[PDB]
RNA sequence: AGGACCGAACCGACUAAUGUCGAAAAAUUAGCGGAUGACUUGUGGCUGGGGGUGAAAGGCCAAUCAAACCGGGAGAUAGCU
RNA sequence: ACACAGGUGGUCAGGUAGAGAAUACCAAGGCGCUUGAGAGAACUCGGGUGAAGGAACUAGGCAAAAUGGUGCCGUAACUUC
RNA sequence: AAUUCCUUGUCGGGUAAGUUCCGACCUGCACGAAUGGCGUAAUGAUGGCCAGGCUGUCUCCACCCGAGACUCAGUGAAAU
RNA sequence: CGAUGUCGGCUCAUCACAUCCUGGGGCUGAAGUAGGUCCCAAGGGUAUGGCUGUUCGCCAUUUAAAGUGGUACGCGAGCUGGGUUUAGAACGUCGUGAGACAGUUCGGUCCCUAUCUGCCGUGGGCGCUGGAGAACUGAGGGGGGCUGCUCCUAGUACGAGAGGACCGGAGUGGACGCAUCACUGGUGUUCGGGUUGUCAUGCCAAUGGCACUGCCCGGUAGCUAAAUGCGGAAGAGAUAAGUGCUGAAAGCAUCUAAGCACGAAACUUGCCCCGAGAUGAGUUCUCCCUGACCCUUUAAGGGUCCUGAAGGAACGUUGAAGACGACGACGUUGAUAGGCCGGGUGUGUAAGCGCAGCGAUGCGUUGAGCUAACCGGUACUAAUGAACCGUGAGGCUUAACCU
């Protein structure tokens, strides 16, 4: 459950550490983003030596949510924070080289193969 | 909408409601018959009759637990010594409500609640 | 095709071999006995009237007792009838079991929804509440405006306002049938159905095939 | 919030048509003492279902 | 109800070990990736147990590399295969929700040694 | 030592809600300012209407003030309703 | 104007905790405020709690929430020191 | 600018986005030196803006506790 | 002018079509994707933020689109009061001055208990004709009608290449609506526990009152969303723009004059709900009543005695029904409510005793004790025998069959 103005941590090592969600994509009047929905974010503070600077708008994908995800058998997965991965605004293509922390398997959409491969767990 | 809820409010807060049943439970045990409004009498069946059930078996823990309700040593003495043995073979239903017209002051439906005793 | 009358019995879930859990509503569909068969010659339309359950002998009135005795059917609670599809026929006194749902996949369940009593516009029509602060005075959940001005001069019919909510019959359609148990008279349908536990439900095959 | 014309006595009576009270007309006779009393209520003297219940 | 209770009873499993909140537990769960089925191990601390029969469930919290992960398992679901207990926490509270705030040396609990 | 600081009594009234045929012809509830001073208060005096008093708003002068109240000129006058 | 949630000067002023005439619970003493009984709808008023987000509300962080004590360490720009 | 119509002057800072705010220029319609000019620590229930924490303000409301509203008995208004 | 409250915002809308999207078409300087323009079409849908009081506008990022207008520039007896537009004060400017300025700043009381119409709900009365209890037909009315992306067709048709379809099928989303509590959660001042101050039960121990439920930690049932299922149709009928077949007037040609075809989210139906007060008051099934006297202004007349059935109402216990009425279950030939027994759930190892320790405290008895609304049982208490209302075969005329 990520909506506008929400703080997110960064799972990758692109140099960003905290980002603000400014829009939820994928539908008109969409309220909040799910486990693996694409969102538009702005970086609020990053590494000075990183390739992404403060106050830049680029897409992102949620990988972890505090609210959690629901499994088909009724189980749920919950995390202590919300995390995302950075993107390129033209092709999804996570720019990071490695991603820290667990990643749920809900991102297996025949496309996030790069995210799951770099995921230390699942 | 109070679907399947139980417990009358009686236009009182929780603390006042608890005390009022506590006193009026003690009065019923002491006198074995009292006159009250019908809604009050019905709600008392759920606080007085459990007390008699507790008094069926006499023990230190039961005596302490009984005392914590009604906060009266006279009532606790009355239980476990008379009410207990009298209802030993009785499987609930220790009370009886009898409607007795309407109160003159405000036309409250009044009723007598009295233990199934006093057949002397 | 005809439906059946059953009673809602709580809810449960079924665990499949692959792991997924299916929430199912349990409907108790005992034998339904046909009490009257209608024909175009007399009634102008063809239907079968069925009964289910049992009733106290001293509680059924004489007019109802005679109606059941004519068909030789034991008295039951209430009466319901279903129109025929012209492709099947029935006889008075015949008993209909839940087995007819063995070959179906979607069903429509009709029942009386739970009664919420007098409900406000916010709860009834999902009206948006006004601000709780910033000067608002006694207008936190009020409906707001209900008309325009002199030019209409009236409130249009069908306006959304507070009133009775629930306690009307509603139909949930295209529900997957999960399991049918003839000997135990159970019908497991995936999903939730209108009404509370113990309420009478009407189950018929889905019409939106 | 306030009337523009005073309603007539005809409208007043029409509104009041539903204010009429209803008699109990359901007075039962005690089995033993034969005293009229409200159904499911004790008699004035303290009888119910024949047996005396108040003893006062 | 009798009908419901009988319906749930046939779906039970009798190989559910007895565990209490605060007990370190490793739960084996089934994982499917297209056509291959594998066993995945989730080890953590039981912080809450919900007893409702066929609807009974428990939640396990584990400290991952950076943040904690809480998973709620349905006890009688086929997904869970086995439950094993390593430690026996000496807690005296039904729900250990206070462990979320705590971290580091303050998240450890004593041993029942019973 | 202090027109010093925090804070009750006491004095005042910055914000909000309630109340507007109110409990009340300006109040209540929760916060709020001063609180040894240019402070506050009891009792008794003095200043009287083109006048008083005013750390000055045209403020206050018996719930009435860009000229108080009462009686009189007076049945003022009204090309107006 | 009322048997009116307002106003009205002075004196005495105990116990436990507390710096305290604050505050909580009590003693002496005095009271339950002159309409009641039910039910437990919308909605209004006074309050309690709340998933994920955290000012995106709004003219405006209005209102709420939050901070809140004692001892020790430590404490910037500027300055009339 | 408590002063500026044209005007949201021009550039920069702050925001993803700033008719507000801060800094600089002067084309000062119509600043200006005791009806005082420019600075100024401290002070302010003073105006504007930003940040952290905090939250039902809000996305989007849900439940609950009390007093009314509703029914019964008694008394019994008002504007129009 | 003996008073029609004015700009924005919020809530709630409704209509027009000069259509923003979706739908159907003509032409194209239409290769395809993507366009331009015009015609038909109002079923549904038709943003979130920064700046400003702003509408507007600029800017940022979304969507299939972020349509134009009417409705007292819709809506203050529905809300706010930021702008404007009282009294205070200041700046610039004008005036000797009091003061003034669609010049600019700081501050500045928004009343109403609903009689009528209207609307949303819910009842009583009577009618529908002998009465009563049920189940229906359906005139008529309302609700719903939105759509993105991915894959297959296919990398096909097209095209020098770059690029890349039409038609049809499948899957998965957003927004909206209905239902529900099995799951994940919220609430749970009626359940259990921890703990601070103080008072009390003679005192210790153990408990209760008060301090916002004193402050907190969990939490049953209900209600509930963020939770979980389902829905938008397909099909048919008659059509709009448009495309036609045959075909004369007019030897030809021509969609039209006769005749025959197709043709859209529009219209009628199909889906869901209300519905015989549909005074045009409908249909079917079942049940109950078939005793006597008199009177007259001898009438579908009135009066008296005896009988009052089906059923209803009333009263009681009540409900996942409810403002009150109403609606549902039950009233002993009984599980309707309460209690009781067992279970479940929740909280979490009661009190007492014993042991270890100087003590706080710990261990054993003990996963104990206590448990609201839940589940299955049990007449233990309360649902009294009766009274009350409701009758006694149901008009006239005509038609058809028995007599």
């Amino acid at each position: 459950m990520i909506q506008e103005q929400t703080m997110l941590n960064v799972a990758d090592n692109s140099g960003a550490r905290r980002v603000m969600c400014i829009k939820v994509l994928g539908g008109s009047h969409r309220r909040y983003a799910g486990v693996g929905d694409i969102i538009k974010i702005t970086i609020k503070e990053a590494i000075p030596r990183g390739k992404v600077k403060k106050g830049d708008v680029l897409k992102a994908v949620v990988v972890r949510t505090k609210k959690g995800v629901r499994r088909p058998d009724g189980s749920v997965i919950r995390f202590d924070g919300n995390a995302c991965v950075l993107l390129n605004n033209n092709s999804e293509q996570p720019i990071g080289t490695r991603i820290f922390g667990p990643v749920t398997r809900e991102l297996r959409s025949e496309k996030f193969m790069k995210i799951i491969s770099l995921a230390p767990e699942v | 909408m109070r679907h399947r809820k139980s417990g009358r409010q009686l236009n009182r807060n929780s603390s006042h409601r608890q005390a009022m049943f506590r006193n009026m439970a003690g009065s019923l045990v002491r006198h074995e018959i009292i006159k009250t409004t019908l809604p009050k009498a019905k709600e008392l069946r759920r606080v007085v009759e459990p007390l008699i059930t507790l008094a069926k078996t006499d023990s230190v823990a039961n005596r302490r637990l009984a005392f914590a309700r009604t906060r009266d040593n006279e009532i606790v003495a009355k239980l476990f010594n008379e009410l207990g043995p009298r209802f030993a073979s009785r499987a609930g239903g220790y009370t009886r409500i009898l409607k007795c017209g309407f109160r003159a002051g405000d036309n409250a439906p009044m009723a007598y609640i009295e233990l199934v005793d006093r057949s002397e | 095709m005809i439906g059946l009358v059953g009673k809602k019995v709580g809810m449960t879930r079924i665990f499949t071999e692959d792991g997924v859990s299916i929430p199912v509503t349990v409907i108790e569909v005992e034998a339904n006995r046909v009490t009257q068969v209608k024909d175009l010659a007399n009634d102008g339309y063809r239907a079968i009237q069925v009964t289910t359950g049992a009733k106290k002998a001293n509680r059924v009135t004489k007019p109802e007792a005679g109606h059941f005795a004519k068909a030789g059917v034991e008295a039951g609670r209430g009466l319901w009838e279903f129109r025929l599809a012209e492709g099947e026929e029935f006889t008075v006194g015949q008993s209909i079991s839940v087995e007819l749902f063995a070959d179906v996949k979607k069903v429509d369940v009709t029942g009386t929804s739970k009664g919420k009593g007098f409900a406000g516009t916010v709860k009834r029509w999902n009206f948006r509440t006004q601000d709780a602060t910033h000067g608002n005075s006694l207008s936190h959940r009020v409906p707001g405006s209900i008309g325009q001005n002199q030019t209409p001069g009236k409130v249009f019919k069908g306006k959304k306002m507070a009133g009775q909510m629930g306690n009307e019959r509603v139909t949930v359609q295209s529900l997957d049938v999960v399991r049918v148990d003839a000997e135990r008279n159970l019908l497991l349908v995936k999903g939730a159905v209108p009404g509370a536990t113990g309420s009478d439900l009407i189950v018929k095959p889905a019409v939106k095939a | 919030a306030v009337q523009q014309n005073k309603p007539t006595r005809s409208k007043r009576g029409m509104r009041r048509s539903h204010d009429a009270l209803t008699a109990v007309t359901s007075l039962s006779v005690d089995k033993t003492s034969g005293e009229k009393h409200l159904r499911h209520h004790i008699t004035a003297d303290g009888y119910y279902r024949g047996r005396k219940v108040i003893a006062k | 109800s009798n009908i419901i209770k009988q319906l749930e009873q046939e779906q039970m499993k009798q190989d559910v070990p007895s565990f209490r909140p605060g007990d370190t537990v490793e739960v084996k769960v089934w994982v499917v990736e297209g056509s291959k089925k594998r066993l995945q191990a989730f080890e953590g601390v039981v912080i809450a147990i919900r007893n409702r029969g066929l609807h009974s469930a428990f939640t396990v919290r584990k400290i991952s590399n950076g943040e904690g992960v809480e998973r709620v398992f349905q006890t009688h679901s086929p997904v869970v295969d086995s439950i094993s207990v390593k430690r026996r926490g000496a807690v005296r509270k039904a729900k250990l929700y206070y462990l979320r705030e705590r971290t580091g040396k303050a998240a450890r609990i004593k041993e029942r040694l019973n």
